[PDB]
RNA sequence: UUGUGGUAGACGAGCGUUGUAUUGGAGUUGAAGUCAAAGCGUGAGCAUUGGUGGAUCCAAUACAAGUGAGAAUGCCGGCA
RNA sequence: UUCUCGCAGUCAGACAGUGGGGGAUAAGCUUCAUUGUCAAGAGGGGAAGAGCCCAGAUCAUUAAAUAAGGUCCCCAAAAUA
RNA sequence: GCGAAACAGUACCGUGAGGGAAAGGUGAAAAGAACCCAGAGAUGGGAGUGAAAUAGAUUCUGAAACCAUAUGCCUACAACGUGUCAGAGCACAUUAAUGUGUGAUGGCGUGCGUUUUGAAGUAUGAGCCGGCGAGUUAUGAUAGCAAGCGUUAGUUAACCA
């Protein structure tokens, strides 16, 4: 701002007698040193508000048109394995099911690590623990892989 | 060989085989239109309007006129509101007047 | 067939090369070369021999008749300027500033070589109503 | 006295109607040939018939 | 919109005339000059083009001013200079300069304005019956 | 964030000269006269799109009292000839450009005669 | 049908800019920027073609702002 | 034009007609009550005028009838008695 | 943006404390332009390398003010806030349009912001162009609009993962 710059807090002319505006201070908003008047600073808090019960309602919303629109394909522990660390064969698995343009996002409760090993390096697709899936990182799914456990969670939570 | 006919609110001095523009007359292109006032058709004066006579005419083209860009400006008193407006025209063309 | 020749941030003004290079303008170059070696002027010297080295450019480089040369047209564009304070009463340190000038001189051959500049003139406008016209078979 | 409006680009070209520059008169040494001024010497060192000076 | 108005351009032909103005009055002799001039009366009178026909005014000395304006009313011309007023009478512009007068009391009538000064000339006010105008062969009318 | 633009303002300012062409001296260079000009000339084309049919009537009044002056009765008593008798709506111009095509005129001008 | 002048001033609807997000898509067969042109809009503003230039960018919906300059005897640079 | 709620702005006014004070039945003076206008309002008349008279501009038309004022020329428009 | 993208707290001002700047980009790579002509020489014009030398060491792009050249039109009896509405003649030919550039001649016409009862103003600000530059932010109050949740309702803060 005006008094942050390294800046003179001399007059640099006096206020009369020589003509030329008043200019008080060279670091002032108006000249080329620059006091940057009211610019943007560090303490912003950029934080917004939503009750927990209007989130509920919106997060049952959004997966219930999510799931019923023919992707929301429910999958099954064992091709969580049958999939080694290779991502060869997962790249197999999305191309065989018509999934490869798609944005599929898994969701998973016990967090297994052959599929997280695969689809890392794939930017399209992400695995997600069910109490780490958002209204935005669901309904950007557009392709969604739920597992067969995580409907008797879901039910409870409402 | 001349008339005189009332086409929208202008009157107009018409020969046979004469270009003028009018304003718009909610016709299409190509058809033919009557103008059914007329005054003074040939040596032939009526006082209100000659009776039974029309001009028949052949619209030639629907048009906008050049743009017109109206600023008003109240001086030293805070207001330079701007308008443009283009008025539309028709242009048409006489075959043979009804006698 | 114009064979320039340009001078750049000669120290002369702008304005003073202006005066002679009207002389020079126009006119035929035998009568050129020695009508400006014989003014008294500064921007005389300085443009006797950038007009006699475009001379040697055009029978050399290009190619021309000579005799058939004439002097098509001459300027004195402003060049780069120099600024300086100079002292004064009191102190008050006013600014100098020296000029320049980008002279540059033109000699034709053939006697119209004007009309040619204006056909390609023409030609840059023809092929933009063109190009214009081309792109209008968006159907 | 200053002037209380600037002088515009028209009314100073016309002021400089006047500045154009005079072809000074020439004339053909004889005795060599060359477009010396006239009314002087030319660079021969030569006025007319006469010698007044060295080669150049 | 509509038929633009008709407007001759260039198209400009001029007939003189003749007038003796034997014992007319100034001003109403002044204005039919003006209108004459103007070619105010024309059928087709462009405002732009000086479509209005020559004249000469012919006996100039002998026209009258109606009252006692010969002694009362005067005519004034300044130079630029101080002291530089120059006033005659009525009567002494009848006898010493009378086609200056006549010449004065139409210019007057004619707008400020280009053609004004383009006008005025082709009015010819000869003092005497006598003139060298008898080439451009002029018709002759009577009080206008 | 931080914004500069100075594409938008060099847009405007070349529209606002862009309408003062054909202006004297400076006023078709300097953005801050051409606006001033581009001003006032739109005053002037508002004043004077309503002064052209103020002017035009007049202008077909007198061509009417010309043609009229050389028959024996005057524009002032030609009006009433065509409201009172012979009810007649033929407007104040095509009654002037009659005469640029005369002897259609002379038809008028006898015919309120009755 | 009744209206539509308007400073201070209240209210409404809007254009443009910079970037982020997802969605489409154009680009060395020449991107933005820059000039020129005899276009289109009710306005803020928006296209089309060509020369130059030599790599990024346009539209749709939201979002966030160092967001919109003719004036401050304004500041800096240039030029009269 | 009454009531409630949000949001202001304003508190240097001027002139013409009318009735009076101060003033000297002086002021384009000053201070009031009233009717308008201007401010914050263009066009026409007034030769030219912020405040007078007529009027109250959505934009275009090279259409017609009018208000105040006005009709020898400038300047559009008239004659008779 | 740090005052500072580079040899910046430098150069510079001041006796001294102290004050205190500006400016970067060839091309992918020097293949930095051997040689020839003019010239004293810088340099320029050809050549040559290269995709381009309108990339040439003035080195990315290269507006405007500004200064010069030129086709086309007008202007040397003319009172001019410099334009507008009409309008001739002239010369061309388009983002195909009742077209474009100039515009003899008629009518008409006392700029923009500011502040003022009222300014063309003999009141003030601006020489011109470009860029920079002025109602934001944190935390709370009330009001309007929308949404969630609801009649023993509603709602989290700090903190922890
Ligand atoms: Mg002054
Ligand atoms: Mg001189
Ligand atoms: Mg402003
Ligand atoms: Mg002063
Ligand atoms: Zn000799």
């Amino acid at each position: 701002t005006k008094g942050e710059v390294r800046g003179g807090g001399k007059k640099p002319y006096k206020q009369k007698h020589t003509g030329k505006a008043r200019q008080g201070s060279t670091r002032n908003p108006h000249f080329v040193g620059g006091g940057i008047v009211f610019g943007p600073k560090p303490n912003r808090n950029y934080s917004l508000k939503l009750n927990k019960k209007a989130h509920t309602a919106a997060l049952h919303t959004v997966w219930s048109e999510k799931l019923a629109s023919d992707n929301t394909h429910l999958v099954d522990q064992n091709l969580f394995n049958k999939t080694e660390g290779k991502t060869k064969v997962m790249m197999q698995f999305l191309k065989s099911a018509k999934l490869l343009d798609k944005n599929v996002l898994f969701v998973v409760n016990t967090l297994n690590t052959n599929l997280e090993q695969s689809t890392s390096n794939i930017k399209n697709v992400q695995v997600k623990h069910l109490d780490k899936v958002s209204v935005r990182d669901l309904m950007l799914a557009n392709a969604l892989l739920v597992e067969k456990e995580v409907l008797k969670a879901l039910e409870g939570k409402f | 060989m001349h008339a005189i006919v009332v086409c929208g609110s202008k009157q107009y001095l018409v020969h046979e085989n004469d270009t003028f523009f009018v304003e718009k007359l909610e016709a299409p292109v190509g058809k033919e239109i009557q103008l059914d006032k007329v005054l003074m058709l040939d040596e032939k004066i009526g006082a209100p309007y000659l009776e039974k006579a029309r001009v028949v005419c052949v619209v030639e083209k629907h048009g906008l006129q050049r743009k017109v860009n109206v600023i008003k400006h109240i001086s030293q008193k805070h207001h330079l509101k701007k308008y443009g407006h283009r008025q539309p025209y028709t242009k048409l063309k006489v075959v043979r007047f009804v006698h | 067939m114009i064979a320039f020749a340009k001078q750049f941030r000669v120290r002369i003004s702008p304005q003073k090369a202006r005066l002679v290079c009207q002389l020079i303008v126009g006119k035929k170059t035998a009568d050129a070369q020695n009508i400006l070696s014989n003014t008294p002027k500064k921007a005389a010297t300085l443009i006797a021999k950038l007009l006699n080295s475009a001379i040697a450019n055009a029978t050399n480089n290009h190619g021309m008749n000579g005799d058939a040369l004439y002097v098509f047209e001459c300027v004195a564009n402003q060049g780069p300027s120099m600024k300086r304070t100079i002292p004064r009463a009191k102190g008050s340190s006013n600014m100098i500033t020296k000029r320049s000038s980008n002279l540059v001189v033109k000699l034709s051959d053939n006697p119209n070589e004007r009309q040619e500049l204006i056909k390609q003139q023409k030609a840059l406008v023809k092929k933009r109503v063109e190009g214009q016209q081309k792109a209008k078979m968006a159907r | 006295a200053v002037q209380q409006r600037r002088s515009s680009k028209h009314r100073r070209d016309k002021r400089r109607s006047h500045d154009a520059l005079t072809a000074q008169a020439l004339s053909v040494c004889q005795k060599c040939g060359k477009k010396k001024l006239f009314h002087r010497v030319c660079s021969c060192g030569m006025y007319g018939d006469l010698r007044v000076k060295k080669a150049y | 919109k509509t038929s633009m108005l008709t407007k001759e351009q260039a198209n400009k032909r001029r007939q003189w005339y003749i007038v003796d103005a034997a014992g007319l009055v100034l001003g109403k002799l002044a204005v039919k000059a003006a209108d004459l001039i103007r070619g105010k009366n024309k059928v087709d009178f462009t405002p732009n083009q000086d479509c209005g026909d020559y004249l000469i005014i012919i006996n100039s000395d002998q026209v009258v001013l109606t009252g006692n304006k010969k002694e009362n009313e005067f005519w004034y011309h300044h130079s630029q200079y101080i002291g530089g007023i120059k006033k005659v009478s009525g009567r002494d512009m009848l006898k010493k300069q009378s086609d200056k007068l006549v010449y004065n009391a139409v210019k007057g009538m004619l707008p400020d304005n280009r053609l004004s000064r383009r006008w005025i000339t082709k009015v010819h006010v000869f003092k005497g019956d006598k003139h060298n105008m008898e080439a451009q062969k002029p018709t002759t009318l009577n009080w206008s | 964030m931080r914004i500069k633009g100075g594409k938008q303002t060099r847009v405007r300012r070349k529209k606002w000269l862009k309408q003062a062409s054909g202006s004297f001296g400076t006023r078709h260079a300097s953005y801050k006269v051409a606006k001033q000009t581009v001003i006032q000339a739109a005053k002037y084309a508002y004043r004077d799109r309503r002064n052209k049919k103020r002017d035009f009537r007049s202008l077909w009044i007198l061509r009417l009292n010309a043609a009229l002056r050389e028959q024996g009765m005057t524009y002032s008593v030609f009006i009433n000839l065509l409201k009172k008798h012979n009810i007649e709506i033929n407007r104040k111009v095509l009654s002037e450009l009659a005469i640029k095509e005369p002897s259609k005129f002379n038809l008028i001008v006898q015919k309120v005669k009755s």
